[PDB]
DNA sequence: GATTTTATGCCTGATTCT
DNA sequence: AATCACCCGCACAGATTT
DNA sequence: AGAATCAGGCATAA
DNA sequence: AAATCTGTGCGGGT
């Protein structure tokens, strides 16, 4: 019965349980944005093989997949995480496809596990693109029986354009969606220019874009949040005075509400309001909103003034709303306020991070490629001797020493070499006694046992062309991959490239209207 | 509702367990001691008292339970601890975050709402184990993660690996554990440094031979030195790094540093082993370990595990294949809470009393832990904040690393 | 509308449930003994790769998968029905094996699906052996998507080993437990005559033998039972007196209960007739087992012997049972009453036919290897005008067919090809156009496609010699297999064999004790 | 108590469902026509009345609570069927065997308790669709199994099918559909009676002709046919069986006892054919359609179907590629249970008064069904035994043969 | 298939205090 | 997260009626 | 009249 | 003082 003080137990269990919350759960990454439960759930959902053009699958056999191999949690949590990606009234671009009833605007919820189904969207491959050519890191999951990717080779710029909302211990963050299309077009114009203020990037980005396109108010609070941080904006609903003359008694439809807001809920607040004689001049309340669109009634007395009762809906109901913007995120493992140009600096560091990464990778298979090919193409070329010292071989082991232990003669292949010549295609742990040395072949132990795996069936014509053919394209591409690497210009050239098909594959017009106070 | 009673009436020899999570308390109330012990199992997460209000406090469910089995009363003018039920309480929360989030929850409502019950030392802590593991006969437990690692450091050199340097000599045991447990000492002091100087750079240190700054001074030689550790890089290199050297005397005694260019594409201006690099004490130790740890396989070499022999020519591989030997019929059960364990695990692992393992909570200081309450678990948000900030990982910065 | 009486539409709908249950949910099959969910459960852990040495699957997988694939009905069922086939004390040879809290003696409880792991056990692959080999008949699921087998064929004989319990319309089925060695020792003698009397066989097979290992009070029930097929026993608990002298005190210890009793309702039974009044010179009871065995204790008041007070325990609490034997079966679709014989020749006859079944499809697969084994060996002694001729030709395809087009002299392996037993290495399907024809071998196109893929490895010497010795054992398999088809006594001596190894490998005691009143 | 009331008071226009389970509940409230339709959902099986004790049916909920929705009273000297509510009441069951099971005991309870109201015809029965056939733009759902096979027929000879037997026939519609559906019923004939012979004889048995007993004799008469039979069968088999015969005579006709093994080394020992079988009109009607399904095809014949061509023998396999052909965009899709559906189709295809389709319960005989009633539904087993076997599939095994 | 209350930080409206 | 409250058949205490 | 105090909602965890 | 009547549980299903 050991004694522990009060004072160290609370400190120790407090600090450890805040720290693996601020790292852990809520904060997501600049790099990606994305939460560690998002990003696990889209791994696991890729290695399944549940590619956007195959059948769905139930949703039941995913989470219990991604629950039993990387994250050890509830359940309840893990598929309301799903179900909250499924829904297009709250990401601006979806990342799941789903079927089933996964809820509605009105406040319903979705349904149980074993009834809906689910597979990856179009966009989500863009995230994971190149994951297998080693452009990032693993690291081991919870009992040390599996990898987990420490950061995805994102494409999109997901954290302004998805935005993001969470609690910590200690402080908050919260971030509203953006267009794609400017979002690219300002990160085209900062690569063009590394010295471009703020002034120059909102020429690009005028503001947010949210997915049920309300109305913003006011244009100075975006500027001071994009400036320090912090901010704060005012978003309203679009609403319509109509009047059919006749009568003369007008009317007002509403077609759009703001962002996150529920329908019933505003509705009955709105009825209570006139019950107690707090709004005067409304007669009739009626929803048309079924299928074609959004259709709000209001008819109003008869003696009213439609724009007098319609301003003070604003100040009372919820038809306007307002809207705090707080940047936090994690840079290094640690949580930082982010203002625009950090965070675009950040997601261009790591395209071209990545970029090298996997030149590196294809330019080492390409050689290790092209040193078995020139090793076939030699033993063909003196198919007859090769034979008629291997039908003496008392074993493999003893043919593989007599392979290895002579040279060849190149015969009539060597000039197609004088084309591959000045190392090339050379690997780099390859010593300089194997290879070309005066005209005569040198062969190592990987290469004798990949001559002795030869069918008979390459002994024909085309497939003998065929080898040739490969050879002769994988110099080409040997070169290309070096010229990469040989200077920053072209590493710069190629992230525009991809920037602008990216652009064209998946742009998208806007839709919330900015306007002045 | 949900509070299983003992037959005990006396409040001198009943306990009570505050068990986390339904099922938990559903297998704890099968495998109990019927005769003195008590079960109140709590859902999930309990009301916060320092930031609740008093009546939102008695309105709950969870806590008017708790205040109820205890049988004290509650508030100024009603509580009296002399009418104390179950005089001796035990916690059991689960073996991670939020186990102890819940705990740091109960020592605040145990502290704020009832001080003398926490003085006089009727509050108690239980620790359940994390790992099982069985070796066909052998059966045991273990807690946390370093006794693991004790345990499997035992059992990788139980019996034979007499190793053999060139014909047959035999370090036989202690010789052997004294070099494993230093060479995993150095391990865990690089390990936690890599944030300076790339894990390379110090691994290779060890294998060369020591610097000897006082006999080095201006000879020259620092060139040959740097030259050599950067080709022993390159040669080995598997990443596609690059590495170059460079040298000035910019003072009496020469400096150098090398110069990486890494995947990233971006290269370090320098990474200068400087005077206080050399004059460090982990750089000492590294060479006194490397002193040992030279080249002493000779060309031929091989380690003698038991039934079973294998050439070698490092001490990382011998190491690995000795790990690997001895995983063979090594069974191991990790426990992700207290809902994977059966009844009779629960009673022989927490609940018996001449085998389990707890601790006894007291107060050092009042006014201290009352500061820190407030500090922590307050409804003020910037103290908590600089508090955190203050303990993150600035400050655990630690230069010792012994 | 239409006009319906009501008698048709309930006798209609009435037959028609009944029929659904007699032979759907509740009876047995004789031949294996296990309910349609147990097979289905049963299957479906074998299809996912769940062995007895490998890491342990949550029971979520299991019980979802089953739901989704296989057995259409609620959930609850499939997991009670996994948890019963875990516990020790339910069934002689447990099939499943668990971890996690199972219950325990007193019938207390289960936990939940996620907190619980099982796999199969060692002596459940003995059911499920031979299950590839085209030995059992497949039949569709209930939407036409998935295939289960009819029937599986067993080793262990099931159903008296396992026995049963099952409540149908009309009719119910009840059988008890068994010991294997005894049930092997039976099959085992009736092989060798088939005209054995019961009197015979009962010397082999005493009598039941239940899990928890209580004492069996009679004779006379047992015999009737296996005579006629119905029949009742009585079950008594192990207990005894002890004396400490000294003061004369008497004590009565519990070890062994019958079975199918709970531990807790018979204590606190004995706690209410005590209360009562209802027993008269009992003291106190006390429980003290603890993970040794089983002892409860009970003191006896000065003025009272032990003996009447055991007697009234006896007559009046739940330490004496009375278990009905029933025995019913499906035989082929239909319910039927047996005794022991038929049941043995219904089990002997199940083997018969699987180890027929499984020798025809070890023949054929035999043949198509000696087949292409023939065309390799004749391949490779023409080296020299095989590569010429793929040499000169161009083409993959054109080679094939100038193969195809004309003889080959069979050269110096003419030994082995001709001291076959004329065509019994010959497989049926092939036309007689093929084959060793008058000194000359004709090619198929497959011969010729296995000649294509030939390596260069093959042409060194031990390559060479380990195709001609497979060719020559699998001869040897061949013969033996068609002498195995042939007579009907080798077949019986191949059943004995597997028997007798069943009960080395699995036997074991017997448990509970038989005696007169 | 689960009961959503509608706003007709009216008691003459309203409606009434007895829903099975939850989740059809709730998709029923979800769309159904709100002013003159109520729902109330069952938990699960309901109390059996017949068995059951006047006093422990008023202690349950399920009953009582549907007698409070009925509103009518209980028992004798206070029922009023005068005073009721929900003129029809439509009962809507799963359509598997517990549906049927649930629905007989609804049954009971009404026509026990409640006569009147059964008599004067006030329940009805309910019945969804089972598949959901769609094909692009053409989409419908089929209830039971024989109207799928019905369509599957109807479809497979979809326009198209000239049969071009030997230059240029062609059947062209009516006759094609005669010798299909004829074909079907032999199929079915066969089947119901494939217990007591094997599937292969009888298949094999319509090719050959007539038995001809008329020049049947003790010799060289009663050995050609079936020697040609077993020569017939021997030659086309694929699971290594064996058909051997043998003859006698009785001094009235010659008889055959041929046999067959496979798969097993026990032996049948008969299959006797005699003046039985060929006296029945099985084999009649088996004849006079083998008289039409002869060797009609030459070496050349082939089926027009549209734009394709299958030129084949082995009738059966064309029958094969013309299903084949057929289920080429068919999509089929079977329900569960009543929870599959979605509100509007729940709506569309059973609660639609424009477009449903129901049954009247009717009492043809009071004696009788009150007979049957006693002796299914009462406590006793060995007269519900003895009904049970007496219509077993003893009874099924009708030998009209047609 | 259908069951239930808490932590954590930041914004608002509604309601109570000198 | 284990529990609701009924169907089916057989066998045996304890409680009422002839 | 204007400060101080009280509730509800947004997204991942017991 | 013999003869009916009344509850409880075993294992797969709503
Ligand atoms: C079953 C399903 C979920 O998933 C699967 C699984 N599942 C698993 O493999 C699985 C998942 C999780 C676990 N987890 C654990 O073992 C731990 C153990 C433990 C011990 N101590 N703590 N935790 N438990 C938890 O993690 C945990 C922790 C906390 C929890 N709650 C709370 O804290 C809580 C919440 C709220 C309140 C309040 N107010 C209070 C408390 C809960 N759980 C193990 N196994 C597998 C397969 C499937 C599948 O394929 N189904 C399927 C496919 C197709 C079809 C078809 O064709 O129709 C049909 C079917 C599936 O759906
Ligand atoms: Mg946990
Ligand atoms: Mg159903």
């Amino acid at each position: 019965i050991t004694p522990v003080n009060i004072e160290e137990e609370l400190k120790s269990s407090y600090l450890d349980y805040a720290m693996s919350v601020i790292v852990g759960r809520a904060l997501p990454d600049v790099r990606d944005g994305l939460k560690p439960v998002h990003r696990r759930v889209l791994y696991a959902m890729n290695v399944l093989g549940n590619d956007w053009n195959k059948a769905y699958k139930k949703s039941a056999r995913v989470v219990g997949d991604v629950i039993g191999k990387y994250h050890p949690h509830g359940d309840s949590a893990v598929y309301d995480t799903i179900v909250r990606m499924a829904q297009p009234f709250s990401l601006r671009y979806m990342l799941v496809d789903g079927q089933g009833n996964f809820g509605s605007i009105d406040g319903d919820s979705a349904a149980a596990m074993r009834y809906t189904e689910i597979r990856l969207a179009k966009i989500a491959h863009e995230l994971m693109a190149d994951l297998e050519k080693e452009t990032v890191d693993f690291v081991d999951n919870y009992d040390g029986t599996e990898k987990i990717p420490d950061v995805m080779p994102t494409k999109i710029p997901n954290l302004l354009v998805n935005g993001s909302s969470g609690i910590a211990v200690g402080m908050a963050t919260n971030i509203p969606p953006h267009n794609l299309t400017e979002v690219i077009n300002g990160c085209l114009a900062y690569i063009d220019d590394e010295d471009i203020s703020i002034e120059g990037l909102m020429e690009h980005i005028p503001g947010p874009d949210f997915p049920t396109a309300a109305i913003i108010n006011g244009r100075r609070g975006i500027e001071e949040a994009y400036r320090t941080g912090r901010g704060k904006v005012y978003i309203r609903a679009r609403a319509e005075v109509e009047v059919d003359a006749k009568t003369g008694r007008e009317t007002i439809i509403v077609h759009e509400i703001p962002y996150q807001v529920n329908k019933a809920r505003l509705i009955e607040k709105i009825a209570e309001l006139v019950k107690e004689k707090r709004v005067e001049g409304i007669s009739a309340l009626r929803d048309e909103s079924d299928k074609d669109g959004m259709r709000i009634v209001i008819e109003v007395k008869r003696d009213a003034v439609g724009e007098v009762v319609l301003n003070n809906l604003y100040s009372q109901t919820q038809l306007q709303v307002s809207f705090g913007i707080n940047m936090v995120a994690l840079h290094h493992g640690q949580p930082k306020i982010m203002n625009l140009k950090d965070i675009i600096a950040a997601f261009v560091r790591h395209r071209r991070e990545v970029v090298t990464r996997r030149t590196i990778f294809e330019l080492r298979k390409a050689r290790d490629r092209a040193h078995i090919l020139e090793a076939l193409a030699v033993a063909l070329a003196n198919i007859d001797p090769i034979i008629e010292l291997i039908r003496h071989a008392p074993t493999p082991a003893e043919a593989k020493t007599a392979l290895v232990a002579n040279p060849w003669q190149l015969g009539n292949v060597a000039a197609m070499l004088e084309r591959a010549g000045d190392d090339a295609a050379r690997p780099e742990w390859l010593e300089p006694e194997f290879g070309v040395r005066d005209g005569l072949y040198y062969l190592t132990e990987q290469q004798a046992q990949a001559i002795l795996d030869l069918r008979l069936q390459k002994l024909t014509g085309l497939e003998h062309e065929k080898l040739l053919d490969e050879y002769k394209e994988l110099l080409d591409q040997i070169a290309e991959l070096l010229r990469i690497l040989g200077s920053a210009d072209r590493l710069m050239e190629v992230i525009r490239e991809e920037l602008e098909l990216v652009r064209e594959q998946f742009g998208d017009k806007r839709r919330t209207e900015i306007t002045a106070n | 509702g949900k509070l299983a009673d003992c037959q005990e009436r006396d409040p001198a020899l009943s306990e009570l367990y505050l068990v986390e999570g339904d099922s938990a308390g559903g297998s704890a109330k099968q495998g109990r001691n019927r005769k003195n012990q008590a079960i109140l199992p709590l859902k999930g997460k309990i009301l916060n008292v320092e930031k609740a209000r008093f009546d939102k406090m008695l309105s709950s469910q969870e806590v008017a339970t708790l205040i109820t089995a205890l049988g004290c009363g509650i508030g100024r003018d009603e509580y009296n601890p002399d009418k104390l039920r179950y005089h001796s309480i035990i916690i059991m929360t689960d073996a991670d975050v939020d186990g102890s989030h819940i705990r740091t929850l109960l020592l605040t409502f145990f502290y704020r709402q009832m001080p003398e019950i926490v003085e006089r030392g009727h509050v108690y802590i239980a620790q359940p184990p994390l790992y099982k593991v069985k070796k066909g006969k052998q059966e045991q437990y273990i807690k946390d993660d370093e006794a693991m690692d004790q345990y499997q450091i035992s059992i990788a050199l139980d019996g034979a690996t007499l190793h053999t340097n060139a014909s047959a000599p035999a370090l036989a045991g202690e010789a052997l554990e004294k070099l494993v447990s230093e060479y995993n000492a150095t391990q865990k002091m690089i390990n936690r440094m890599e944030r300076r100087y790339p894990k390379a750079m110090l691994k290779e240190l060890i294998y060369q031979p020591t610097l000897t700054e006082a006999d080095l001074s201006d000879e020259q030689t620092v060139t040959r030195w740097v030259n050599a550790l950067v080709s022993e890089l390159n040669d080995k290199e598997q990443h596609g790094s690059q590495w170059k050297f460079d040298v000035h005397t910019n003072a009496e005694q020469n400096l150098f540093e090398p110069i990486v260019r890494v995947r990233t594409h971006g290269v370090d201006t320098d990474y200068p082993l400087d005077h206080e690099f050399i004059t460090g004490g982990e750089y000492r130790r590294i060479c006194t370990l490397g002193e040992k740890l030279r080249g002493l396989l000779e060309e031929d070499a091989f380690i003698e595990r038991g039934e079973r022999r294998q050439p070698v020519a490092s001490f990382e591989q011998a190491l690995d294949w000795l790990v690997k030997e001895s995983r063979r019929g090594l069974s191991i059960q990790r426990y992700k809470g207290l809902g994977e364990m059966n009844p009779e695990q629960l009673w022989e692992t927490t609940m018996d009393p001449e085998s389990r393992r707890m601790l006894r909570v007291t107060v050092k200081d009042a006014i201290a832990a009352d500061q820190l309450f407030t500090t922590l678990m307050g409804d003020a948000v910037e103290p908590r904040r600089a508090f955190i900030e203050e303990n993150a990982l600035k400050a655990a910065n630690i230069d010792i690393e012994n």
